[PDB]
RNA sequence: GGUUUAAUUCGAAGCAACGCGAAGAACCUUACCAGGCCUUGACAUGCUAGGGAACCCGGGUGAAAGCCUGGGGUGCCCCGCGAGGGGAGCCCUAGCACAGGUGCUGCAUGGCCGUCGUCAGCUCGUGCCGUGAGGUGUUGGGUUAAGUCCCGCAACGAGCGCAACCCCCGCCGUUAGUUGCCAGCGGUUCGGCCGGGCACUCUAACGGGACUGCCCGCGAAAGCGGGAGGAAGGAGGGGACGACGUCUGGUCAGCAUGGCCCUUACGGCCUGGGCGACACACGUGCUACAAUGCCCACUACAAAGCGAUGCCACCCGGCAACGGGGAGCUAAUCGCAAAAAGGUGGGCCCAGUUCGGAUUGGGGUCUGCAACCCGACCCCAUGAAGCCGGAAUCGCUAGUAAUCGCGGAUCAGCCAUGCC
């Protein structure tokens, strides 16, 4: 129960960057600050570093997690 | 016109009681002591700030 | 059949200048439909009395717009000529349709 | 508030959803009755000085 | 009552309309 | 806590609005802002004349500013070359063509804004506060008036602990609407803080 | 899809978001309100009964 | 509150802090944290030589800010026939005068607020008393809601308070007829829809109306009890209105403001995070635990409000949120709008239930650049705790409590069950 209508959203500066690295090889690590962006099928492969307000994180990117938003994988707060 | 049916009952009651007196001014004798001529000036009281509801006061602790 | 919706924030100044719009005649030239009451619209603002806390303080302000109608039937041209420079209120406004 | 933080002056706010209010008199960002453009505190001051035409102590 | 979204009472309480409180 | 603005309370009856125009809910906001700018350019530049109040009225685009000063001398200037400069300096902030008028104040000692304004200036010139106030009141009481009252706030005399000084005679009947009590507040920017000067002046009844 | 064939559709549906790096997964694993609630108070229904602990060392009676 | 945290920004403290500042925290707001940057600066008035200077689309890098770079333009005054020299304006670095600071201090302040308390009180002038601080007045006897009035008296008066003057409600009249009608006749596409009139309702300006004025009884008087007439009878009901002071009360984070403090950061801009963290505790609430009830259908009566880059009739698609189309309304005329309890019908039958709607899985809608952190709504499934609550404890004396719905402010949206 979320919200992507007849629009679907992926922040594009990160997208033109990943599709670019789909002309050849996969760049180990991509420095993003946009956790805002949904994951497309074309991201399954290259490990993206989602920020945190504090640290980019090694979010490896399985196909089992496509429809999800990036920030769903870089926990913000620290607990016990 | 206006309000709610139970007040409309009371208001018709005043309406009738008045017509019936301008039809025969003598009727007051067997009509005024019953009270039917008086108009019920009892009306909803305004909502006061810092109250919940005119008089309902918000509940407090520690005293 | 001219239409004149009058309105301002003061009503001492309205009824005393809607009256001055009914200066065609009392009832001897064009009909005159009398200065029409027409309900006022009341905006309210409710302000917490002090700065910083004291929720339960509060103070009410209102700004009320009063509205008149008048309307004159069968507009002779000299009746209109009087709608020129003949006024004194500053806080009264004037819609005109026909 | 911070004189700097009247980048409410920024006519283009980039996105129309970064647009906010601020009291045109004191800067207050938090009770700005949009009719007057004034915050709650300024409104009561101006109301009492009789510089809000038509505005009056209201009781009923 | 007023808490259940899928009822008359409940839809009235929460401003809304829908299957359970038709708009008309 | 206590005590509402004796003006804003009487605003209904015995005292009328400084700016008295009408405007819709898409205009009121703007006219009000510009109306303020005028008071600001006015209260700063006209200090010397000692401006009690500024009436502002509007209509078919035009704006009738009716300034009330004790000494209309200082607003006229070279026989004009000042009331022109200011009706001009208003034409820039107000693109809507202004009309500056000047109103004599017969009796500056019967307008609370000026009386208070008077006291304020002394406190900066380090006058003796207690006397200033007893005096100020007398100057107002000597000029007719049914009653009057003045108040200076805190830090009277550089004194480390803020106080309050008083003085008042005649009747100053605050809770009666049927009054007419001109009120006036003056600020006093001294070397060691700020001080507030409130002035009440009762006169007439109905 | 009813009864059994559903009860383990949902259960295995949760394990999905638990097996990826997902946030809702963490929330499922800790046992804390998945749908973005408050937990400062009032998350009893997700948390189970109250696990009350000692509160002070030098302050009034509360 | 506590604890946690990179940060969980700051304030508020028993009454009188705790649905309080906040009448709208996804970014913004913002004050906090991390990381990328900026410096005469996002804003003000300026002062010396310097290169060029209104300006208009580019490029690289980048999360964005920002940094870097290529390019047509070269105008308006005076001197010169000219190539050119000097210059008003706005753009420009590298320095100075200054900006800026939600950094500190209600333990320097103004302003505004809270509070005792809408309590009936606080004083003053003059006289008199007392060596004096002081007293009398203002104590006493009645009486009032009241230092309200009466009577008394070394006191006679007065001011700030009380009451009255202002507002809203209750009865009536005059002015006023693009809202109102079997009032009265004509027509009906049986809708005040049409002619038509304003009587009535209403709308909203101005007035009348109450005075312990009249009667009976107690009273020295003020007044008390009762009774008529009246819509209303002794303050008819509700507002606004808060004395000298108290709290060294709240607030320098609304705004001022003295002082102290920082000045390639205690200023400034971004992007992301935080303010929403959870083993716990408290306050104020909401929804309940059901039969005087819940569900569905039909049907009846409100008041106050709001509406233009807004309210949206009506039509079509969708289970629906809602999308498409589209009428009217600057609104007493159009719309939000359904009022809801109520009434009539049917169902449920004592059950954790057709009570309760928490939680969770899924599929969607709309707002916004963007809803992971952290939006509201709709639909399907899930259907928790809860059988009326220990010690303790809150509100309310009449259209009150209880209960039922409706509206606004703030606001793209909305965490509103809050507030008015
Ligand atoms: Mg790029
Ligand atoms: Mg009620
Ligand atoms: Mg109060
Ligand atoms: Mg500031
Ligand atoms: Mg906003
Ligand atoms: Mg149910
Ligand atoms: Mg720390
Ligand atoms: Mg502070
Ligand atoms: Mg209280
Ligand atoms: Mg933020
Ligand atoms: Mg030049
Ligand atoms: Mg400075
Ligand atoms: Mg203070
Ligand atoms: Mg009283
Ligand atoms: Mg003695
Ligand atoms: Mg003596
Ligand atoms: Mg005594
Ligand atoms: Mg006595
Ligand atoms: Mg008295
Ligand atoms: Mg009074
Ligand atoms: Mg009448
Ligand atoms: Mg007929
Ligand atoms: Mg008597
Ligand atoms: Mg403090
Ligand atoms: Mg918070
Ligand atoms: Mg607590
Ligand atoms: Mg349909
Ligand atoms: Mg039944
Ligand atoms: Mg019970
Ligand atoms: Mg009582
Ligand atoms: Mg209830
Ligand atoms: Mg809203
Ligand atoms: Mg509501
Ligand atoms: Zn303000």
């Amino acid at each position: 129960p979320r919200s992507l209508k007849k629009g679907v959203f992926v922040d594009d500066h990160l997208l033109e960057k990943v599709l670019e690295l789909n002309a050849k090889g996969e760049k180990r690590l991509i420095k993003t600050w946009s956790r805002r962006s949904t994951i497309v099928p074309e991201m399954v492969g290259h490990t993206i570093a989602v920020y945190n307000g504090k640290q980019h994180v090694p979010v490896y990117i399985t196909e089992n997690m496509v429809g999800h938003k990036l920030g769903e994988f870089a926990p913000t707060r620290t607990y016990r | 016109r206006g309000g709610g049916k139970s007040g409309q009952i009371d208001a018709i009651k005043l309406g009738i009681a008045r017509a019936l007196v301008q039809y025969n001014p003598d009727y007051r004798a067997k009509l005024k002591p019953l009270g039917f001529l008086t108009r019920d000036a009892r009306v909803v009281e305004r909502k006061k700030y810092g109250k919940h509801k005119a008089r309902r006061a918000p509940q407090y602790s520690k005293r | 059949k001219i239409r004149i919706k009058l309105r301002g924030f003061d009503h001492k100044t309205l009824d005393a200048s809607a009256q001055k719009i009914v200066e065609a005649a009392r009832r001897s030239g064009a009909q005159v439909s009398g200065p029409i009451p027409l309900p006022t619209r009341v905006r309210r603002f409710t302000v917490i009395r002090g700065p910083f806390k004291h929720k339960d303080s509060r103070e009410h302000f209102e700004l009320r717009t009063h509205n008149r109608l008048v309307d004159i039937i069968n507009p002779n041209r000299k009746t209109i000529e009087q709608l020129m420079t003949l006024d004194l209120p500053t806080g009264v406004e004037i819609e005109i349709k026909t | 508030a911070r004189k700097a933080l009247i980048e409410k002056a920024k006519r283009t706010p980039k996105f129309k959803v970064r647009a906010y209010t601020r009291c045109v008199r004191c800067g207050r960002a938090r009770s700005v009755y949009r009719f007057f453009g004034l915050c709650r505190i300024c409104l009561r001051e101006l109301a009492h000085k009789g510089q809000l035409p038509g505005v009056r102590k209201a009781s009923w | 009552g007023k808490g259940d979204r899928r009822t008359r009472r409940g839809k009235i309480w929460r401003g809304t309309y829908g299957k359970y409180r038709p708009r008309k | 806590g206590n005590k509402i603005h004796p003006i804003g309370f009487r605003l209904g009856i015995t005292r009328d609005w400084e700016s008295r125009w009408y405007a819709g809910k898409k205009q009121y906001r703007h006219l009000l802002l510009e109306d303020q700018r005028i008071r600001g350019l006015l209260e700063k530049e006209l200090y010397s004349a000692g401006l009690a109040r500024v009436d502002i009225e509007r209509a078919a685009d035009n704006v009738a500013v009716t300034v009330h000063v004790a000494k209309p001398g200082v607003v006229i200037g070279r026989g004009g070359e000042r009331i022109r400069v200011l009706r001009e300096e208003l034409a820039k902030l107000t693109g809507k063509n202004v009309a500056l008028n000047v109103q004599e104040v017969q009796n500056p000692n019967l307008s609370a804004p000026l009386v208070a304004q008077r006291v304020a200036e002394q406190i900066e010139r380090r006058f003796a506060v207690r006397r200033a106030i007893k005096q100020a009141v007398q100057r107002v009481m000597e000029s007719g008036a049914k009653g009057a009252k003045v108040i200076v706030s805190g830090r009277i005399g550089g004194a480390e602990q803020a106080r309050t000084e008083w003085a008042a005679q005649g009747r100053v009947p605050l809770h009666t609407l049927r009054a007419n009590i001109d009120y006036g507040f003056a600020l006093a920017r001294t070397t060691y803080g700020v001080l507030g000067v409130k002035a009440y002046i009762f006169l007439g009844e109905v | 899809k009813l009864e059994g064939e559903l009860r383990a559709e949902v259960a295995a549906n949760i394990k999905r978001l638990m097996d990826i790096g997902c946030y809702r997964g963490l929330r499922h694993r800790r046992g804390l309100p998945v749908r973005g609630q408050r937990t400062r108070t009032n998350a009893r229904t997700r948390k189970g009964p109250r696990k009350t602990v000692a509160g002070k060392k030098k302050a009034p009676r509360k």
